[PDB]
């Protein structure tokens, strides 16, 4: 695949800073809305520990999978968080997220197929901290002003999750 | 140790807070019941062909679990009898022979050893490979669930299950070919005793519309009236003589299934042979909604049909693998819907199960202090409102908000805690249920 | 196990290692002290009008601290009576209940069982409420400063404060309206025993001068119930600089003090004191800095750190203060950051068995200390000794030795046998 | 507000990674004089845990901070790593920023408002290892070829500590 | 020494985010014989904790290195992994690097000096999971269109290494 | 536990699971072994000058180790007589002192506290130093390499070694200006009990060709009465050696050398590849080069620290050559070390089941096929493949559990081989033969 311009690599980063802040900053209707298309796919596979030998092809989304929503199941998972009664956000918690290696390529009609690593804190209550470490594979289309994401794949590095859950966006 | 724990109190249905907390409590808990009991492995379908096997545990114990070439089933312990390496590392595949890569011993699909390296040059054929299996674990099915157990002593899984397969028929057997389970599971940590996820899922109906206040608003239907803990009976709640239980919500199966008709078909489509297979009384539970355990530590919801196993990790943390319960005769695009509506709601970024974590934790770690650790539990909701049924076997509770279920489960695991062996739980099968005291309860409510 | 126990040597004046580091002994502290004695939960100032609220510790333990709507003050277990959750996540607010979010059982303002969903239709009114009230801790003030306490037996706050008094007057009531705290507090985690930065803040002046060799004349005390600090004449300063609002007000108000406490307590007044309320509170008067050391096992402590203020200093005059005594003694205080290795290097050792077969040495000034005919308890010559480490493990040792209140109370007239040199002042 | 140009972007960027190598090699007074302005506030406010329904204003500058310094209040924290009587640094520990999320933005008299997550990994000794993540809120100004901060506001993410001190810059 | 200009800095990132892809998908052959030049030293030194009153030199390549290696000592190592006897290996473990910091200046002879902050994280099995932090010190040339790395030392941050192993490239 | 363990069937040829796991197992090793034997701190010429020192463990006890001023070397707990505060943090260094930087307190290179701050105006010279010295720790060398002990009634170093100086003089001494260590060794964490990666240097020749199959793919077994014991491959030294040259080179011009001083017995071992441990914790591939102490950390973690043999009369070039093979294969980043980690942690952490953990290990390959030899002392077996020195590192491990005291370790010299039933093996084998 082609390789985007520095210009378009720039947009790009840009925008996914964008994305980050609103998400750090509990804008979800302002990240949903304006930055992820109504075709969306967000999709996290369950990947198990195989061996290599092992012939059998990769996840499918029509295969287990911690998140497999289309844009109505996503907005229902970001509305449940504006309910001031999850406990457990109350008092809030924090998340911030380290994006790196973005990497975007050029695809048909404008389009981009778009890679970055993702690290992930997260801290709350008193003492509680968990990390989680992921690879994203998006498709971007643009929204002057902006993009927006209508296939976002994440990859998760850890078998057993350390954490308590993985309700947050990437 | 005493012979008669007072962590446990069964006539004023209380335990003490020492049982989510102490260690000594936590590795009489390892001797007693999950070195005793049968505990869930999986189902057929998770390794459905000759060869096929996956990896699991039996509370801190790693086992293989292997579909035999004859069609049966067979489990071992997953260490080397060399020098007790872990044999395999694979999450699930097809397999003849499994082999520990320290030295190259090789396993058979039971856990015998069938070729050691070097056995003729460097063994002098000395080596008798007879003794060194891998060490077997019992392993037997109900309605293709798979079960294992460690103590030659244990009654047999059917026996085990008890009265309590006049529920699991209902719903593993069905109207139709059956449940079974699908993954691969989500797998995750959490910071709480292996007790308070399980007491939840038996029997805490009274939970949900706190808790999970705000995804029941999101959701809407049926289970939406819960929301609040507001005054507004809903169904019941069903407790057995090995702890098994769970409350059930008439009419409300597919509640949570927003999309989610493929599932609401099959119930429609089958509940008739449930009514010929099982009666009107088991319809009722059928197309009911249930969240239920297996003593000790398998928890279900059936109609949203996630499945979980939470394997102890020490007295404070727990591992839980999360599959999916569906039809094994529904149709693609149902299997794969049922599996996304259960994983939105009750996987590792649930809507409602993530709610549920501090609930989980909290109640464990509260108890590092010794002042706070220094009293007990309550629960006491509901005491006097259940007793036998003339037709639903075990105790059962007037509605689905209560604790009948929580009150069966503390029974049975101190019953287990006394225990010296299994012997001795048998000797006492008949008046298990003297605890509950209203006898008359059910004759007065159905002629009232 | 015994009534006599060989792990302080009070003769002698040393510790074993083992203080440090053996888990029995732990929690056979938080048995005979933590769960005796009357610990510092904050200070009115923290929730001054009624509906406030903390959440702190005692020892393990955490509690909901809360200003009633008739001006006192109740503390309760923070962990619901039903299923244990912890009821309240907030540091601080105003609330009129607490509400446990696994079920949504309501607790009131002193921890009374006040309602429960569904009470009439689910539990048919047969729950007894008021059984189940979140366990309450007896809670004294003195001087706006609020402590908790376990043992019903336990002697009044200001008998466990005793001859101290005499001191904590004299900063605490002080020549205007009071000292009071100001958080929020900072809070962080060292590995180390709780024991390492008390006996530090109680009796240590000799490592000033070694450890805070950058950046840049006094008396030791000591008490029947472990109390200790060092006083460094003339630097009630000496961090704040000459002509601010805290010089200001020392000088505006020592003459009250000269009045209401006589001179030799206005001597202190003006003095940098390092100090310790037994078990595990520490201050510096003066810096005024403001610490609770809350254990986590023996090789962790949790520690909050306020800033004590006068309560009728003016707003820039206690932000001022706030902002010398966190620069200083805060989570990257120009002090502190120094110390954090002395304390978990001083527990960490004892990991190895030889090294933790041995005694710790508190012998400095042996002798040079007694009774006093001005000042109560037991008075060392010159701020750098180790007199406040030697009553410091005295009543450790008491207590530890003690199956309850009313054996230590047996040796009150006797407390101070162990300081032989009886004619020293 | 308006994002800034590519090209200040990138001389933001740069201006973060110079200051991240001199903070990672003890270069602290080169740090201060070069690149924190005279009229600096440096600022690291105590955010307290407080449920939603809590209606009173976050910290100020008036309210307890772990830093809340002027120039000369730095300086001094500069000059006692110094002293040679620093015994916790010999031999010296290590740190590491990783520097991610810079979004920059026009203020006015040609100011920049910048926005940054960083992760600060901290070794010493033998086996100790700590780590932080925080928001930092700047405002930069224009140095002959590069910048100088004026206002630094970090927002810590974990309300408990876990490190024996913070005394490292950001 | 002189920073290179923003095109060639971008030239610089695009290629460490390359690498980083081939050494996150196991492509240790491509990375190996793309992107490493035949003359490479490859080398990890081993840091004591020394006094700050030590006068004695810092390591060379003569002395202690967990790395010390020519390009055939690289392939080696790298021709290892395609044995399929390395049981640690099956089924496959996680590995992903966030990479930051990356200042490149003007050398001789058209050769970039870079240096570059590493963090490594990886997971393998159920729960397995470790963490490194270190500083890398590259020499790269061009290749045209592209880098290949002539020199690359990397300093860990930590003196005892958390870890099983450190059998990862960076 | 009790004086004749069940823990470990020297018959029989097992060892309990328990031993890698259980704590009160770990803790009693604590007393029985690690605070009674000779403990491996280093070489000399770690520390090669007056004043030179290195900090180091035995076992969970931190120590410093100094050269001190009359050539001789000392070694102290790393810990200060005040308040307990760690003394010293540099891995390695130059001093005549050592000051604990709490509130000044100063230590000799001998542990003698020789100074503190205003002793005379605020300790009123009332402070008995003498009583205040930092804990000694026994030390004694041989052949340049240093040792520690806690254990007064302990034997001399060399009489702990006994039998087994006949193999270590080989290589030791050998036929130049003898083997020592060069550092700063590499330290890491591994998650497994001691006795894993211990017992798998001693007398694992067995894991060889599958675990480190991947690496390859590119003789004898002796045990001693003090639990010592190596295996050797034949004429093999340099084989893991991907140059040749310095070292190769090195050991033909010295071969006549160790015949004439040893015997033509010892030369064939001075040629060939050792994997060896010296009881407890330290291990060594002599060919290859590598020299690890297992430092323990609890029952299931260890702490391990890698250096280099190397000829102490080899050039800077054949120094620099030994230590970047050794360190390319055995080193945290090895090409055959890094494939041992999960077999340590694996066979430690399966026994966190209680179900698992009710088992024996098995250790019985080639019993029988050993005895006294003619020439060599100890117990020989016969082939480099076999499990004799993991036999003889139980049984010794058995001994010091089952002994109180030294003394009751030293009642059974003249019967420590007994479980070795086959007194006939070499003749019978010799003469065939
Ligand atoms: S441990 Fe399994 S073959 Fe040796
Ligand atoms: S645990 Fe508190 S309301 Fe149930
Ligand atoms: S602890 Fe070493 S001098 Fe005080
Ligand atoms: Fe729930
Ligand atoms: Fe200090
Ligand atoms: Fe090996």
């Amino acid at each position: 695949q082609v390789p985007v311009t520095p210009d378009v690599h720039y947009a790009v980063e840009a925008h996914y800073r964008a994305e980050v802040r609103l998400l750090q900053t509990g804008q979800y209707r302002e990240w949903l809305h304006g930055m992820v298309a109504e075709d969306i796919h967000y999709w996290m596979p369950i990947y198990e520990q195989r061996f290599v030998r092992d012939r059998r092809p990769d996840p499918t989304p029509d295969d287990a999978a911690i998140y497999n929503d289309d844009f109505e199941e996503l907005k229902q998972r970001v509305e449940r968080l504006y309910s001031g009664q999850v406990w457990m956000e109350d008092p809030p918690s924090k998340i911030r997220y380290f994006v790196s290696n973005v990497e975007a390529f050029e695809a048909e009609n404008g389009e981009l197929d778009v890679l970055s690593n993702i690290l992930v804190y997260r801290n709350r209550r008193q003492t509680e901290v968990t990390v989680h470490t992921l690879g994203r594979e998006d498709k971007l289309r643009q929204d002057g002003n902006g993009f927006k994401v209508f296939r976002r794949k994440l990859i998760l590095d850890a078998r057993v999750t350390q954490d308590k859950n993985l309700y947050f966006f990437c | 140790m005493s012979g008669d724990t007072t962590l446990v109190d069964t006539v004023n249905a209380s335990q003490s807070r020492q049982v989510f907390w102490d260690r000594d409590v936590y590795d009489l808990e390892i001797e007693r019941i999950f070195s005793r009991a049968w505990l869930m492995l999986g189902h057929k379908s998770l390794l459905p062909k000759p060869g096929d096997f996956i990896t699991t545990y039996m509370a801190e114990d790693k086992i293989i679990l292997s579909h035999q070439s004859d069609g049966t089933f067979r489990a071992f312990i997953n260490s080397c009898t060399h020098r007790g390496n872990q044999i395999c590392h694979a999450d699930s595949g097809n397999a003849k022979a499994f082999v520990c890569n320290y030295h190259g011993w090789v396993y058979g699909q039971d856990g015998s050893l069938v070729d050691v390296p070097l056995e003729s040059r460097c063994y002098h054929n000395k080596l008798d490979k007879q003794e060194l299996a891998a060490k077997s674990v019992r392993v037997e099915t109900y309605k293709g669930f798979i079960f294992g157990c460690h103590d030659p002593e244990a009654p047999s899984l059917e026996d085990y299950l008890g009265e309590f397969r006049f529920y699991l028929d209902t719903i593993w057997e069905g109207g139709g070919a059956g449940l079974e389970l699908l993954g691969p599971p989500m797998k995750s940590l959490l910071h709480c005793n292996w007790k308070v996820p399980v007491e939840n899922f038996v029997g805490d109906g009274y939970h949900v519309g706190w808790t999970h206040a705000a995804a029941l608003g999101q959701i809407g239907g049926p289970l939406a009236g819960l929301a609040g803990n507001r005054a507004d009976d809903l169904g019941l709640q069903f407790t057995t003589r090995h702890g098994h239980g769970f409350g059930v919500i008439d009419n409300a199966a597919a509640a949570i299934h927003r999309k989610g008709d493929g599932w609401n078909k099959y119930l429609e489509d089958t509940r008739g042979e449930v009514r010929r297979k099982f009666g009107a009384d088991r319809e009722r539970l059928y197309v009911g909604h249930w969240n239920g355990a297996i003593f000790p530590n398998c928890s279900f919801l059936y109609g949203t049909n996630t499945f979980k196993i939470w394997h102890p990790r020490g007295p404070h943390e727990i591992e839980v693998w999360t599959y999916t319960m569906v039809p094994s005769d529904a149709d693609p695009a149902t299997k794969s819907a049922i599996q996304r509506e259960a994983t939105r709601t009750f996987g590792t970024a649930g809507t409602l199960e993530s709610d549920d974590g501090e609930n989980m934790s909290s109640a464990t770690y509260v108890n590092r202090g010794v002042i706070t650790r220094d009293g007990m539990m309550n629960s006491t909701m509901g005491v006097g409102y259940e007793g036998p049924h003339p037709v639903y076997p075990g105790i059962v509770g007037i509605s689905f908000i209560g604790e009948t279920s929580y009150r069966g489960f503390y029974r049975f695991w101190k019953e287990m805690i006394d225990a010296p062996d299994w012997a001795s739980v048998k000797a006492n099968d008949d008046n298990w249920d003297s605890v509950f005291t209203n006898r008359n309860f059910w004759n007065e409510k159905l002629n009232a």
